[PDB]
């Protein structure tokens, strides 16, 4: 019954968390590594000046 | 660690529903605003856009706490 090991893996996880501060927040600078896959590069609208 | 007993502290027993110093005196609020960019004026409806970044900042007294963290840096969640 890998359900109720799991349900304990995420609520172990959860206890005591604060997502209120960031990671690091008292010895470290968060460094966010990002990524963007465009699916479609929409219309250009001339008129707004915006894409 | 010891900012989420600061966090914790603060909001204990406290009431959003009123003002700080709700029979006192008033709040002042001093305000600032950055202009981003003021968007197109279409006199057809006689109206004009505006995006703007908005800070406002006032005292409660409820918000205070002592330790060596000087400010709370926070996100929208509080």
């Amino acid at each position: 019954d890998n359900t109720t090991v799991f349900t304990r893996i995420l609520d172990r996880l959860l206890d005591g968390y604060d997502n209120r501060l960031r990671p690091g927040l008292g010895e470290r600078v968060t460094e966010v590594k990002t990524d963007i896959f465009v699916t479609s590069f929409g219309p250009v609208s001339d008129h707004d000046m915006e894409y | 660690g010891d900012v989420t007993v600061i966090l914790n502290n603060l909001l204990e027993g406290y009431d959003n529903k009123l003002r700080p110093d709700i029979g006192v005196k008033p709040t002042l609020i001093h305000t600032d605003m950055y202009v981003n960019s003021i968007g197109p004026v279409n006199a057809i409806n006689m109206e004009y856009t505006i995006d703007i970044f908005f800070a406002q900042t006032w005292y409660d007294r409820r918000l205070k706490f002592n330790s060596t963290i000087k400010v709370l840096r926070l996100n929208s969640n509080m």
